[PDB]
């Protein structure tokens, strides 16, 4: 292992099919993602703060803790976590949703890394986190308005970075399109990753707990969903759940809906209409 | 003390 | 060459306790490099400590495969990149970040051949220093001698206990006032502890400022303008008369670590000599 | 937005 090894980073706002995505990849005999590390987004966030401060960057540079030094330390830490927290495989992968808040930075550290940004209708992601009580620091789960505002901010940052690095380095994966057309999207995605096809990605539920298959954490919130085959049962559970003031203001609260192909006045969009 | 995720 | 079994030196203590002096005196030695405060080392150590201290979080990490073994490997890797690459090469590498010694015992686990130097200075002196010079520490209220002494007490209690936990073969307590009054005595003892040959240049560190194999200083570190001077006795008791009488009254109660570390909490000042 | 030191 080294900083030129091929790496796959999956992320997105939580409740956007990120666990499903990583499980479908884990079902491939030559790919290992594994569980959420939790620590990767925390160290990335710390590092970003040091960069969001000119005064601090000056102090660090005058201490010899330059970008070259920090980048070497970050590469070493991240590789140890990625490599050592799970089983070996030809193609290693990490899924921590908010790691992609540092997508451009990770792309600079790891020139052979590729990125999969999961996109789901923000109304679905928000209803999911509120109804299931999946906690996110900075999101008020008693407010659909707050959660949609924060969803919008988070996905805007991640989307802009995905586009910044470009289509050869980052692919947008729409959750609703994945579950509606799994072979179509997995074919495209594996070609983007430059990894040969394996049919097992279409029956990931059969690789749960198997050698070279899907390892699930009993304390992760998506585990009881990802044990099921790929299904379309979670497309529109949000419909009728959002207060009417938030429905009225939807396009203003969450302009990223329209930008990502979701009609902010459709309840719901017909996700599969060609 | 930790949540499921952190958005900074 | 560098690796987690190499013989590292970690200097720390509460800020304003002679930690920059200590590292500069060692930097004056031809075979030792400490260099500037890294700033990031105490921050990543603090993050890690918060993970492993929450029982609920440790369970989540273990179930993700992010065990102590994995975390320790990652921490070793990060810390060595910073220590090695932020300064000039030397046979004996050193790191000085005052609060890194809040993780003294952990560091001694990560780096089994590391040794530790815990600087101890009269809390009244350290507190007056931070307040008078406005050296900011998260968690310390510089408007309050009482708060600052309370926080000094808590911080040095943790670091002292860890020094005593690892024991005399791994940690040496260095009293600032003793060092400035008797530097040949203390530097000889300290270099014997580190198993590094004596060098007289450690008593004339002022001559090694900005020199190759010598003392590299940051223009934005708060102790730089003091450490450019030779080792002196001018800062022993600047605090005397500067502390509110209500804080003097309650000194033993606010700061029981004073008496524990040999400083009379009713002496203004102790006879450090 | 960073202090000289942090206690933690
Ligand atoms: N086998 C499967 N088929 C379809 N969707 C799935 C799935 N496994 C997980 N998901 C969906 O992924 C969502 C959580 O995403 P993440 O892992 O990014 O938090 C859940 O949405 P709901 O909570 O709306 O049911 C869940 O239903
Ligand atoms: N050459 C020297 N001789 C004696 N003390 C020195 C020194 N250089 C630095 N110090 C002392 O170290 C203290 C700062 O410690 P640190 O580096 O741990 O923050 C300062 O105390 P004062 O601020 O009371 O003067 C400073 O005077
Ligand atoms: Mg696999
Ligand atoms: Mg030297
Ligand atoms: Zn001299």
């Amino acid at each position: 292992y080294h900083k030129d090894m091929p790496l796959i980073f999956i992320g997105g706002v939580p409740r956007s099919g990120t666990t499903l995505m990583r499980a479908m990849l884990d079902a491939h005999p030559d790919i290992r993602c594994g569980e959420e590390t939790r620590v990767i987004p925390r160290i990335l966030a710390l590092k970003q703060m040091w960069s969001r401060s000119s005064k601090e960057k000056i102090r660090l540079d005058e201490a010899g803790v330059t970008d070259e030094v920090l980048d070497s330390a970050m590469q070493a830490f991240l590789l140890e976590i990625i490599v050592k927290h799970g089983e070996p495989a030809p193609y290693l992968c990490n899924k921590d949703p908010f790691a992609l808040k540092s997508l451009t930075y990770l792309s600079r550290l790891f020139p052979n890394a590729k990125f999969l940004l999961m996109v789901r209708d923000g109304r679905a992601s928000v209803h999911s986190m509120i109804s299931r009580k999946v906690t996110i620091a900075g999101f008020d789960l008693n407010s659909y308005r707050d959660c949609l505002t924060k969803w919008n901010r988070a996905i805007e940052t991640m989307y802009n970075q995905c586009m910044e690095v470009g289509y050869k380095k980052c692919m947008l994966v729409h959750y609703e399109q994945l579950v509606l057309h799994p072979e179509r999207w997995m074919r495209t995605l594996l070609k983007f990753l430059q990894i040969p096809w394996n049919h097992s990605v279409l029956h990931h539920e059969e690789m749960i707990g198997k050698a070279g298959g899907v390892s699930l954490s009993k304390v992760e919130r998506s585990t009881d969903q990802v044990i099921k085959p790929v299904n379309v049962g979670a497309l529109s559970k949000w419909v009728g759940k959002i207060p009417p003031d938030v429905l009225q203001d939807m396009a203003v609260i969450a302009p990223m809906l329209a930008k990502l192909g979701y009609d902010p006045y459709a309840n719901p969009p017909n996700y599969g209409k060609p | 003390d930790f949540e499921d995720y952190e958005f900074d």
